[PDB]
């Protein structure tokens, strides 16, 4: 007594104004549900990983899908300018197929890890993989390597590239977060931190003035390059938070956060406040999503066999309509949101970077 | 404002240990102390489904919150 169920915070908005239908029965033949979406930086191809196999790529104009026979699920997919798809498999290998045919072109291996987190930088042609104790970085063509950047001390936790700019940010098991000179194996930017975060990814804004750090602990660390240290502040999250699995960025001030309390959050960095708070069901839970950064169009695969076709601006205006009616009455959205405030220095991930 | 015993689930040969609900309002789940669980709906014309398994006692049944799988 009395927990919060079912799909009351997800399908209830996501299906609000659809212009098409996902004929779910077309895609879900498994005794099972979609657990993750691995996806296209160009958003449209949203592949569905289930608990069965044949990872598919769902194509949302055709109401058809790409069937890529092998069962091996991805940690993430990268689709690029020329029609190719790179699949970072959970099997330790990254398999590239032509996205358009599902035809294998190459496999990248170097990683010996359960995690091969991907990020793609379309302006470097570089694909980065976060795995084991390193960052393998390579030409997006994915037939060679440029180099691997390494953590030779405490265990590597994670890292990410800047997609409409150029940098690599990585971190340690001890939360130390640092920035690399992408062409010199050089860490120019270093940190010493108190929050030790396991199971983290560092999310990078496309023009990386802004960064955020997730992890095994329920705290988020925030960066702004206009100020020193790059990581300036951090703070605790609304009650019930546990750990954070993923954060993505948009062109607005926004972080899209997947928290393992099975609630999606969206945060506005100008004060670092939570605009959106939306939960998913048991099976069929938070899966993952794609974004059009300038209207925040969302291409989310919900594990329920629904793809939305909702966006953050519509979900925001829904929340902001509540507020606009009350802005007329003086409501402060920062508190409505849960704006979180900077604390002390002894639990921070403060980081200097140039 | 009545405790309202309404209409019982017929059968359930002996030995009853639990019940739960499918929030369609309602498919009722229940279970016995030997080899059987049941799931059925009212609108009494509906016939219940008798599940076979749990050759030992079934202590409790609960539905997933959406009323889909019945756990036993």
């Amino acid at each position: 007594m009395n927990n919060i169920h079912t799909s009351t915070h997800v399908s209830t908005y996501f299906n609000e104004a659809l212009v098409d239908r996902i004929d779910t029965q077309k895609y879900l033949k498994s005794n099972g549900k979609i657990k993750k979406v691995v996806s296209d930086p160009d958003n449209h191809y949203t592949a569905a990983i289930d608990d069965s196999g044949n990872i598919t790529v769902i194509v949302h104009k055709l109401n058809r899908f790409v069937s890529i026979k092998p069962s091996s699920p991805a940690t993430h997919l990268v689709f690029i300018r020329n029609g190719n798809l790179l699949v970072a498999q959970q099997n330790g290998h990254i398999s590239q197929y032509l996205a358009s045919n599902g035809k294998l072109t190459s496999v990248i291996k170097h990683h010996n890890s359960k995690l091969l987190a991907l990020e793609y930088n379309p302006v470097t042609k570089q694909i980065l993989t976060i795995a084991n104790d390193q960052c393998t970085l390579w030409d997006a063509q994915s037939f060679n390597k440029i180099k691997t950047l390494f953590a030779k001390a405490s265990y590597f936790a994670t890292g990410s590239l800047t997609p409409n700019g150029q940098s690599l940010i990585t971190s340690f098991q001890d939360g130390n977060v640092y920035v690399w000179n992408l062409n010199n194996f050089e860490v120019t930017a270093k940190s010493e931190v108190e929050e030790n975060m396991k199971n983290q990814k560092i999310s990078v804004s496309a023009d990386s003035s802004r960064f955020v750090i997730g992890g095994s602990t329920a705290y988020l660390y925030y960066c702004d390059i206009s100020h020193s240290p790059l990581c300036i502040s951090s703070f605790a999250l609304p009650s019930g938070s546990t750990s954070v699995k993923k954060i993505k960025f948009t062109h607005g001030n926004y972080l899209g956060i997947i928290t393992d309390n099975q609630v999606f959050y969206a945060i506005d960095s100008s004060t670092n406040q939570i605009a959106l708070e939306f939960r998913l069901p048991k099976n069929k839970g938070i899966t993952d999503f794609d974004i059009n950064p300038n209207n925040l169009e969302i291409l989310i695969v919900s594990g329920n066999g629904e793809i939305f076709k909702y966006d953050l601006q519509k979900l925001f205006i829904m929340e902001m309509n509540q507020q606009q009616r009350l802005l007329e009455r003086g409501i402060e959205s920062s508190l409505v949101y849960n704006v979180l405030k900077p604390g002390n220095q002894n639990h921070s991930l403060k980081f200097e970077s140039h | 404002h009545d405790p309202a015993l309404s209409r019982s689930f017929r059968g359930h040969e002996d030995i009853i240990t639990c019940a739960d609900f499918d929030p369609k309002m309602r498919q009722v789940a229940s279970c016995s102390k030997d080899s059987i669980v049941y799931v059925w709906n009212f609108k009494p014309q509906q016939r219940p489904f008798k599940f076979v398994g749990h050759k030992g006692a079934v202590y409790c049944v609960k539905y997933s919150p959406d009323g889909e799988t019945i756990a036993s």
